[PDB]
RNA sequence: CGCAAGACGGACCAGAGCGAAAGCAUUUGCCAAGAAUGUUUUCAUUAAUCAAGAACGAAAGUCGGAGGUUCGAAGACGAUCAGAUACCGUCGUAGUUCCGACCAUAAACGAUGCCGACCGGCGAUGCGGCGGCGUUAUUCCCAUGACCCGCCGGGCAGCUUCCGGGAAACCAAAGUCUUUGGGUUCCGGGGGGAGUAUGGUUGCAAAGCUGAAACUUAAAGGAAUUGACGGAAGGGCACCACC
């Protein structure tokens, strides 16, 4: 008999400061109605942004998921939830007569935000290559795939959950991955395909605050 | 070819036939006079090795063993003998 | 929406279930350089104008 | 239906999940989230007849219903998930999918960004049907 | 009388390749029996191209393709014209229609 | 009848053969 | 948004690889095995094929224990229908999964036994080895990967032709066959009756292996041809078709 839209605070999302646009856009929740609170069922809310919406002007096919961690009053403050490439360019490198090869490493930062890392990469037909299929022999995959689970340890394990997603922000992972595995088997299309956030540490409402700003 | 010299093949023929079907059994491995900068003289190593041959009195190792023919450690050059 | 004007540049060939709609290349009379192809009843030729009641509108191409 | 939005040119986004089954299509925007909600009508709630639900008429029906509701509370634009069936069944999207689409290109609605969440197995529980198939 | 060398399929040295579901049906077919379609594919036709970069919040957003891989049974194939009875001679020509 | 379904019709006759003889000794 | 469970291992995935066949596809570790290649290693005929005997053997099925997500024999209903205990649809039992025993069968098919010899061409490919301008990576070279041009050996294949064969379809094997003999195993003798009855044997059962006769019958069958037909695909023509 009534309306449920007359009775929505209106709240904007941000984006912590690694980030170049800070507003990602606005989140209608119920107001605090006796016993359930507004901030209450706010504090979960996952926003799967686009890097292209998020910073300036660089690729538009790596997404962020950033969780509302705090509400302090009208702005939500996001965390790093995970990150995901568009299933569009996902679909688009997997093609036949190519070596597709993967890596996942559950690791650990500094803080006590352990990942799970997924790594892709794919074997490239050379510029003089006349031989259609351009497959790596098994040990070859897995020199790859060992060298592709290194790396990610390495840039994970040394330094903060902040300066992990300012490496996700380019391909400063996926890069030193391509860079090393040449001398094994060139593949040209590597990336970090997805990362999954599994622990995060207790909540520190002052360790977030550092990282807006 | 109806007609070939099936009794005297060219030289490049018989080098491109394998060592079992020439038209006599004859060997693709040499026997090779390695000496490396450690010591001054001269090891007899095996073309095909596949061992790894110490040098006289323990001084290194010359010879890497692989698949065919094997490798000699950088330093180590060859001279292959005649018979 | 403005009704616009169109001209047949050239005749393209005869669709429809039955050929009952003659696919005209035509050429508008606002820029001389816009084009579409449309799908067109009755006797058509080259040079007649067409009145289209929208220009947004394209014709599948057989 | 007030928010404290800087009203000319600064766009208010939500979500639209547009859903096309070859049986129904639902256009079904939300927030930035997903988590709350703002307008859901389907393509069986406009045309009432069973085999015209998945029409891609039914469907362009519903994102004007949408679209317009979606006004009313002020969600300028929308990002975009397209789906199929999906799972072990079709991953190829209904024929409402893109009319409905174009239904709220043509209501008003600023679009976004368009991607699929055609939810695609890895590797599958086994499909409905026989060992020899649906035969007809 | 044998019809096809290959049996209408691509084992040769296998003995057993794992049945697909075809997307049609739901027929177990083998892998190399299977006729299988790659349908890249942009998430509109024509029709709505048109009307969506004009309603855009982004200036050159190129409007992303829908990767779908197509798995058929031999009769949904033909019923669904994806192939086709073709002359004695002709069924050898194994260079797919441009 | 399909030679599958003719071998079917043996084996559930053999089958009751096989019953009646179990009754006889 | 979480959480739980049990399946399954998409795309990459190929007329590609591996295995005796059945079969085998997420990561990493462990275990023993294996072909091929390389070999101026070793033994020196130790070999090939094999009654009896033996290992393995898809799926379904059986037995006991754990589990049961999905699908789903039976079963229930809704439809369709003249009927519809079918196809379609909604449910759902055994089963499907795992552990340990049984079963020993498939269009288990390449419907093609194994070992050896010989008899055309070509471009590929997988694997190992060998050699040969040059590009690229570890750059800082050397040796190695990634390409590139071959050669060689085995491998899955492909095209090509008056090798030749074959009733032909087709086959470099189904050739080297009346100009008939390299070795060896299994097995066929018109179609039915019949893989039946009977006896033996194996199995918890289901059934597996072995396996008749009376009687019946002038054909059954193979390949290919031409027509006719198609609820196959295409291309036409016609105001006795349509617009």
């Amino acid at each position: 008999v009534v309306d449920p839209f007359s009775k929505k605070d209106w709240y904007d999302v941000k984006a912590p400061a690694m980030f170049n646009i800070r507003n990602i856009g606005k989140t209608l929740v119920t107001r605090t109605q006796g016993t359930k609170i507004a901030s209450d069922g706010l504090k979960g809310r996952v926003f799967e942004v686009s890097l292209a919406d998020l910073q300036n002007d660089e690729v538009a096919f790596r997404k962020f998921k950033l969780i509302t961690e705090d509400v302090q009053g009208k702005n939500c403050l996001t965390n790093f939830h995970g990150m995901d490439l568009t299933r569009d360019k996902m679909c688009s490198m997997v093609k036949k007569w190519q070596t597709m090869i993967e890596a996942h490493v559950d690791v650990k930062t500094t803080d006590g935000y352990l990942l799970r890392l997924f790594c892709v990469g794919f074997t490239k037909k050379r510029n003089n290559q006349i031989r259609k299929t351009s497959y790596a022999q098994h040990q070859q995959v897995r020199q790859i795939r060992k060298k592709m689970m290194e790396i990610m340890t390495r840039e994970v394990q040394t330094n903060d959950l902040k300066e992990v997603v300012n490496k996700l922000i380019p391909d400063s992972i996926g890069k030193d991955i391509e860079k090393a595995c040449q001398s094994i088997y060139p593949l040209h299309d590597v990336f970090v395909r997805k990362v999954k956030m599994l622990k995060k540490p207790k909540f520190e409402l002052g360790k977030l605050m550092e990282l807006h700003g | 070819p109806l007609a070939k010299d099936l009794l005297h093949p060219s030289p490049e023929e018989e080098k491109r036939k394998h060592k079992k079907k020439r038209l006599v059994q004859s060997p693709n491995s040499y026997f090779m006079d390695v000496k490396c900068p450690g010591c001054y003289k001269i090891t007899t190593v095996f073309s095909h090795a596949q061992t790894v041959v110490l040098c006289v009195g323990c001084s290194t190792v010359l010879c890497q063993p692989t698949g065919g023919k094997a490798r000699l450690t950088e330093g180590c050059s060859f001279r292959r003998k005649q018979h | 929406q403005p009704i616009k004007l169109a001209r047949v540049t050239k005749v393209l060939g005869r669709t429809g279930s039955q050929g009952q709609c003659t696919q005209v290349r035509v050429e508008f009379m606002d820029d001389t350089s816009r084009s579409i192809i449309r799908n067109v009843k009755g006797p058509v030729r080259e040079g007649d104008v067409l009145t289209l009641l929208e220009s947004e509108r394209e014709a599948r191409r057989l | 239906s007030l928010g404290p939005q800087v009203a000319e040119g600064e766009n208010v986004f939500g979500v639209c999940h547009i859903f096309a089954s070859f049986n129904d299509t639902f256009v079904h925007v939300t927030d930035l989230s997903g988590k709350e909600t703002i307008c859901r009508v389907t393509g069986g709630m406009k045309v009432k007849a069973d085999r015209d639900e998945s029409s891609p008429y039914a469907a362009m029906l519903a994102a004007q219903d949408v679209a317009q509701r979606c006004k009313e509370l002020g969600i300028t634009a929308l990002h975009i998930k397209l789906r199929a069936t999906g799972g072990n069944r079709t991953k190829t999207p209904g024929p409402g999918a893109q009319s409905a689409l174009r239904a709220l290109a043509r209501s008003g609605m600023k679009i976004g960004r368009i991607e699929d969440v055609t939810p695609i197995p890895s590797d599958s529980t086994r499909r409905k049907g026989g060992r020899r198939g649906r035969r007809l | 009388t044998k019809k096809r060398r290959n049996n209408g399929r691509a084992k040769k040295g296998r003995g057993h390749v794992q049945p697909i579901r075809c997307t049609n049906c739901a027929c177990c077919v083998p892998k190399d029996k299977a006729i299988k379609k790659f349908v890249i594919r942009n998430i509109v036709e024509a029709a709505a191209v048109r009307d969506i970069s004009e309603v855009s919040v982004f200036d050159a957003y190129v409007l992303p393709k829908l990767y779908v891989k197509l798995h058929y049974c031999v009769s949904c194939a033909i019923h669904s014209k994806v192939v086709r009875n073709r002359s004695r001679e002709a069924r050898k020509d194994r260079t797919p229609p441009p | 009848m399909r030679a599958k379904w003719r071998k079917k019709r043996m084996r559930r006759l053999k089958r009751k053969r096989r019953k009646m003889r179990q009754r006889s000794k």
